């Protein structure tokens, strides 16, 4: 559906300007509720907390086709220099700043101590801070040629603790969706920092689910004190 | 295999990964070292069997001449003894003290009781004998005054405490391994799965048991607190 179609279908579903009691919303509130429904729906779908689907990020073809247009892949070889880490062999990499959730994450190693296993594609294992001290010396769960431990820290950084030097950092995440803004907003207003019109980037299948969730959100908004 | 691999296998079987765990790796080392001797006795005490090379360890000792009792003239001949206390061997393997070369020399490791009376045979008056005294040191005895010049020996046996004999481990070519976790655990692989099973069974029940958790000047275990 297009922005015109979002607006028209949304008005039809709310029975705006009908003879029965109804709700009429501005295009700004339509944008607000559509965006809120979009983000709530896709977070619930990623976490698997939506009862109607009850399915996780890539657990069926339905969810694949819903959130296929948010997954972006990122590479980086620049290491942030001045930071304090929990290990001498700890390197820091900057996050693309539009990430929500990291789903795949990999590091490539370039060390002369790796023999003929140079450039070994090592899995990045996110580890809690309880496990770190006892995982540093773990030979089965600690850093190795086939394992890298990643810890999240402030300023959107990723502390990669590795036994060997890390040259590159490959990662695949769910990206910020473009908000659903049905009209170029006046000066001052914006949704997620966007002021002009902005079409939903997901597949058309989930647009109607977003529409009904937005309608329910609007009804709750106007009928939470009555 | 090393102490680290066995320790972390036990820990991962138990999933004691958090630093805020009641049972630390030290419990694991203690249980492993005791259950090793337990299994070795259970397997190699009933009837005599071949002992592999994995069950053994070599300690290196530095010998010092000591009086039999004190500095008196009539207190008997002097003995050599290791500078530091020596681990207790188990009676299942092939204990041997060798002069830094396993394939040469004859230094006999015998019982404490036997070494009271040795060397009276005229053909055995040049054989060095060894035993661990109740003092805890390895004492040397012979009728050939040349033995008192001996300065260094290495002792290969299935020692009853892997930690003690590994701490007394001989210097390697690269150098000494400071951390015990990086040294090699003394057991055959065919006895490793049983050892892990026994230790994991030993700590599985205690792992999920309740604690006296309230700080209230009270015993809270009867209430399953």
């Amino acid at each position: 559906m297009t922005n015109k179609e979002f607006s028209d279908g949304f008005s039809t579903l709310l029975n705006s300007f009908g003879i029965t009691p109804n709700i009429t919303l501005d295009e700004y509130e339509k944008s607000t509720f559509l965006t809120n429904a979009q983000e709530q729906l896709i977070i619930d779908i990623y976490s698997g907390r939506n009862i109607i689907y009850g399915k996780s990020f890539e657990q069926t073809e339905e969810i694949r086709r819903y959130l296929s247009n948010l997954v972006e892949t990122y590479e980086t070889s620049t290491k942030v220099t001045g930071k304090l880490g929990l290990s001498k062999d700890s390197v820091f990499f900057e996050i693309p700043q539009d990430t929500w959730f990291i789903t795949y994450e990999v590091a490539f190693l370039k060390d002369s101590r790796l023999g003929c296993l140079d450039g070994i594609e090592a899995s990045v294992v996110p580890l809690p801070q309880d496990d770190l001290y006892r995982a540093k010396d773990n030979p089965f769960r600690g850093p190795s040629k086939d394992r890298v431990l990643r810890l999240d820290i402030k300023s959107d950084l990723a502390e990669l603790i590795s036994k060997y030097n890390v040259d590159k950092y490959l990662m695949r995440y769910i990206s910020q969706p473009t908000p659903i803004i049905l009209v170029d907003l006046p000066d001052g207003l914006s949704i997620n920092g966007v002021s002009t019109e902005s079409e939903c980037e997901l597949n058309p299948v989930v647009h109607r689910a977003i529409l009904e969730r937005a309608v329910q959100l609007a009804i709750i908004s106007k009928t939470q004190l009555t | 295999m090393t102490y680290n691999e066995l320790i972390y296998m036990v820990l991962d079987e138990l999933k004691l990964s958090s630093d805020d765990s009641y049972y630390t790796p030290d419990h694991v080392i203690f249980l492993l070292v005791k259950y090793r001797s337990f299994l070795l006795k259970q397997r190699y005490s009933d009837i005599k069997k071949q002992i592999p090379d994995s069950d053994y360890q070599s300690i290196c000792l530095d010998l010092i001449e000591v009086p039999a009792i004190s500095g008196e003239p009539c207190e008997g001949s002097s003995y050599l003894r290791s500078k530091n206390k020596v681990p207790t061997t188990m009676m299942i393997g092939n204990p041997r003290v060798y002069p830094m070369d396993f394939y040469q020399g004859e230094i006999t490791y015998i019982s404490r009781d036997r070494m009271r009376y040795v060397g009276y045979n005229k053909f055995l008056r040049n054989i060095i004998y060894c035993s661990k005294a109740p003092d805890g040191y390895l004492y040397f005895k012979s009728w050939n005054p040349q033995f008192l010049h001996l300065e260094k020996v290495s002792f290969n046996a299935i020692f009853e405490d892997a930690k003690e004999a590994s701490e007394m481990a001989c210097p390697e070519e690269n150098g000494t391994i400071c951390k015990l976790e990086d040294k090699e655990f003394p057991i055959e692989d065919a006895l490793v799965p049983p050892l892990i099973e026994l230790v994991v069974k030993e700590l599985r029940g205690p792992e999920y048991s309740p604690k006296d958790e309230d700080n209230n000047a009270k015993d809270d275990l009867p209430d399953a607190r």
